[PDB]
């Protein structure tokens, strides 16, 4: 109820709809396993890490058999077959090639590590903000109005389950900025003036719940000769 | 160009303009309601009254000062084109990308004229003036130099791409937070109290 | 033919890139231009082999004269793909606004469609208000750490050759730098997980009776029956990643 | 050149990844909504130009 109250909905909305909300949450949680399983490439991000590491190691090991412009790629054969004053020239090419390969591998690893660290920082921030509290940043903890979240662990990563709130089943209405009565302008405290065609009510913004206009949910603060589009109707007390 | 090519982007400028126009129409005619579900209609003055109410000023302040606010907004919008045109280096950030790309490509193509301690810098001249047994010694130096140049260019490109990605992520976050809603973070979407973007 | 006014003493011509692009014929004094012959990459467009066996070929940055059957795009010459007018969500990107897909069954090329056209009936005395709500749950995946490694220079480069090591030590101290870089990477890999997960100092435990007013948390709470003490979703995630 | 090894495959893979990332950047920044809204023909918004 408090989490609903954080997004601008009263508590009686939850307290009179507990069963429906519980059932919707249960079904939404249930569908998650099938959604994850059916899609084959849902976890490509966590597989690319293993693929990249394996490919880099395989390339580095495979590079050992190259010649780099030498008689052969094995030191033991080059040494025994040839005179040493050719050997100290032939060894240098292999040494330089292998050193260059090592440097390339190390630089690639550093570049990948930077991106991995950035991703880890983002994940830590998301865990701090979406899970340990309620967030008001738009589209940071899901799509909709954030309610709460649950973390799960995966190999070389983390997985989040965001719970949100989505409106539905809207309707046409007619509205006015203020209500005039006895030459006094009236503005709503929280909500919007609304009319169904013949009567005028005041209701909250994210849920249709009409109320009788009263001095308790309005404040006067002005006159009736300034506001553009004012509509005059009786205000009860 | 000798083996150097430039590929066209996937999205043309017309499509990007269509995306921007759709975002503007949605935020004008719905507010922030279209960023979290179906779009819901609302008159613009009522939207702006809600946005003032979101920073600590009551609605009667807007409703009694509509014309003044509209005129100030119109003048502020009008001054933008002159401000952009007058300042010479207002768009240095976008020009630097093109300048750096051009510099890198020019240096890479210029590196093909180096000798790297050989008799000549042209392969055809080496082939047509010598015997294959005496050509590998010359060819190896050119091969090593050109490989080094390519590796340097690739490393620089990767390093630049990382920073470009960081900037793109920041831009995406700004679009999600300042345009599709109202931000209470200080100095994130301008200087002052944020209204809309 | 050329249009460059050579002075009576030049013979060649260059550009910014310092390459030959002009020459004069010795027998008949005439100015001629030199241009490289066309070249470019080749890309193959195919659906999965489980579905069909046909392919299409794109020659990047060449008009179709140099090489359904043919179609000219802004990216090059497309061969073996038929062009239609209908627009769908993009399947295989090709070039500047063009996509391809497999649709009795052939490979077609079209122009991508951005989205469904919509319009809201704006009026300055009208408003819309929702009357019903929906609760939705969505996922998000983020990498945290990767594999830690360490390399030994002498074993990798020389193996067990003494003279190879004796020549190698003459170069300098590159290997100390390599070791330092790898060690820093490994330490950062540990710190990433330590920062992400170690957020709380206590170890809370759920009550034995799992009644929370009608909410079912069986799919996320740890399962004591299995030895690994993992939730079913965690088990699925661990089994899918291989 | 064929004797040196497999540097070219690495170069090609790096450049291809860079290009794919470049496309994804714009795709992420701009393609936020999935509907194409259109502004009303009558451009009156209470006294504001747009
Ligand atoms: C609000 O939305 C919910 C979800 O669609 C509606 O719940 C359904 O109501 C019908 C009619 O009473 C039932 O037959 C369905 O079984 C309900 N669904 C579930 C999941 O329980 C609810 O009726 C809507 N509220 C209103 C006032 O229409
Ligand atoms: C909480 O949800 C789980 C998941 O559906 C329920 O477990 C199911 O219970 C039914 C009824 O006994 C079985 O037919 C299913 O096979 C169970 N599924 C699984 C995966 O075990 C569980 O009963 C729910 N808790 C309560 C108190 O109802
Ligand atoms: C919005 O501002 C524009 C620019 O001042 C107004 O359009 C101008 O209208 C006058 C008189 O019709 C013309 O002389 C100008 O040439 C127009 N400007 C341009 C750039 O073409 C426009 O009238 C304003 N909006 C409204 C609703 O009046
Ligand atoms: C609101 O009214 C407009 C015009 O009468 C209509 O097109 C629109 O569908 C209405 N809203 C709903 C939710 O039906
Ligand atoms: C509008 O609401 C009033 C108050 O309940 C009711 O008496 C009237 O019949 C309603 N009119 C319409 C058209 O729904
Ligand atoms: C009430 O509003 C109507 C229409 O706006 C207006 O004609 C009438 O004069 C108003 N009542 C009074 C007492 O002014
Ligand atoms: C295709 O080649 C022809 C050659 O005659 C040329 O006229 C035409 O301009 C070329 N198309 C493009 C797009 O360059
Ligand atoms: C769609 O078909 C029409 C037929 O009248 C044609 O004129 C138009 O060029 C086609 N659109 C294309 C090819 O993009
Ligand atoms: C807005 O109200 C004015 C009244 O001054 C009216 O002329 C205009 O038609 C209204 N807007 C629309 C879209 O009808």
């Amino acid at each position: 109820a408090y989490r609903f109250n954080g997004i601008g909905v009263t508590q009686n909305v939850l307290y009179e709809n507990q069963k429906l909300i519980a059932n919707q949450f249960n079904s939404a949680i249930g569908k998650i396993q099938d959604s994850l399983s059916s899609t084959p490439s849902a976890l490509g991000k966590l597989q690319d890490v293993v693929n990249h590491n394996a490919q880099a190691l395989n390339t580095l090991v495979k590079q050992l058999s190259s010649k780099f412009g030498a008689i052969s790629s094995v030191l033991n054969d080059i040494l025994s077959r040839l005179d040493p004053p050719e050997a100290e020239v032939q060894i240098d090419r292999l040494i330089t090639g292998r050193l260059q390969s090592l440097q390339t591998y190390v630089t690639q690893q550093l570049i990948r590590a930077a991106e991995i660290r950035a991703s880890a920082n983002l994940a830590a921030t998301k865990m701090s903000e979406c899970v340990l509290g309620q967030s008001k940043r738009v589209d940071f903890c899901g799509k909709g109005y954030h309610l709460m979240s649950f973390p799960q662990s995966a190999p070389h990563g983390v997985v989040f389950l965001h719970v949100t709130y989505v409106p539905a089943q809207e309707k046409n209405f007619t509205t006015a900025p203020a209500i005039c009565h006895d030459g006094k302008a009236h503005f709503p405290r929280e909500g919007v003036f609304v009319s169904n065609g013949t009567h005028w009510f005041v209701t909250q913004r994210n849920f249709y719940e009409p109320q009788i206009i009263t001095t308790d949910n309005t404040f006067v603060s002005g006159n009736c000769d300034v506001v553009i589009g004012i509509v005059n109707n009786t205000v009860y007390d | 160009f000798n083996g150097l090519t430039v590929l066209p982007p996937l999205l043309t400028d017309e499509m990007i303009a269509q995306y921007t126009s759709a975002l503007l129409a949605g935020t004008i005619t719905s507010g922030w309601t279209f960023g979290a579900g179906p779009a819901l209609q609302i008159p613009f003055p009522m939207q702006m009254a809600y946005r003032f109410n979101g920073i600590g000023v009551t609605q009667n302040v807007l409703y009694e000062n509509q014309k003044l606010i509209a005129n100030q907004f119109n003048s502020a919008i009008g001054k933008i084109q002159d401000s952009l045109s007058s300042t010479p280096s207002a768009l240095g950030k976008l020009q630097d990308v093109v300048n750096h790309n051009a510099q890198a490509l020019n240096t890479l193509v210029k590196q093909l004229s180096s000798k790297f301690g050989a008799i000549s810098s042209v392969l055809n001249d080496i082939l047509s003036r010598l015997d294959p047994p005496e050509a590998e010694v010359q060819i190896d130096r050119l091969i090593t130099g050109r490989l080094q140049s390519l590796q340097t260019y690739v490393t620089q490109q990767l390093i630049r791409a990382a920073e470009i990605r960081a900037s793109a992520n920041l831009a995406a976050t700004k679009m999600s937070e300042c345009v599709l809603g109202q931000s209470k973070r200080v100095d994130f979407c301008g200087k002052g109290y944020h209204l809309m973007s | 033919e050329s249009n460059k006014k050579f002075l009576p003493f030049q013979q060649f011509g260059r550009d910014i890139a310092d390459t030959t692009d002009a020459v004069r014929d010795p027998q008949t004094l005439e100015i001629l231009d030199i241009t490289p012959c066309s070249f470019g990459g080749v890309s193959v467009i195919t659906p999965g082999t489980n579905t069909s066996n046909q392919v299409a070929v794109l020659y990047q940055g060449v008009n179709c004269t140099e090489v359904s059957n043919v179609f000219q795009t802004r990216a090059g010459c497309l061969i073996g793909a038929e062009y239609v007018n209908n627009s769908y969500e993009c399947d295989i990107p090709i070039g500047a606004g063009i996509c391809a897909s497999y649709q009795s069954q052939s490979i077609i090329a079209y122009t991508m469609s951005l989205g469904a056209e919509n319009s809201v009936a704006y009026s300055n005395n009208s408003i819309a208000i929702p009357t019903n709500f929906t609760i939705s749950v969505t996922t998000e995946i983020l990498p945290v750490s990767m594999t830690k490694t360490s390399v030994d220079c002498t074993m990798y480069i020389c193996g067990d050759s003494t003279e190879c090591s004796n020549l190698l030590l003459q170069y300098g101290s590159f290997c100390t730098q390599l070791k330092r870089a790898l060690t820093g990477i490994a330490v950062e890999q540990d710190k990433n997980t330590q920062e992400v997960f170690a957020q709380v100092k206590q170890i809370y435990k759920t009550p034995p009776i799992k009644y929370f007013g009608g909410f079912n948390f069986s799919q996320i709470l740890p399962d004591p029956s299995k030895p690994s003490k993992r939730s079913p979703i965690e088990d699925l995630l661990f089994n899918k990643v291989t």
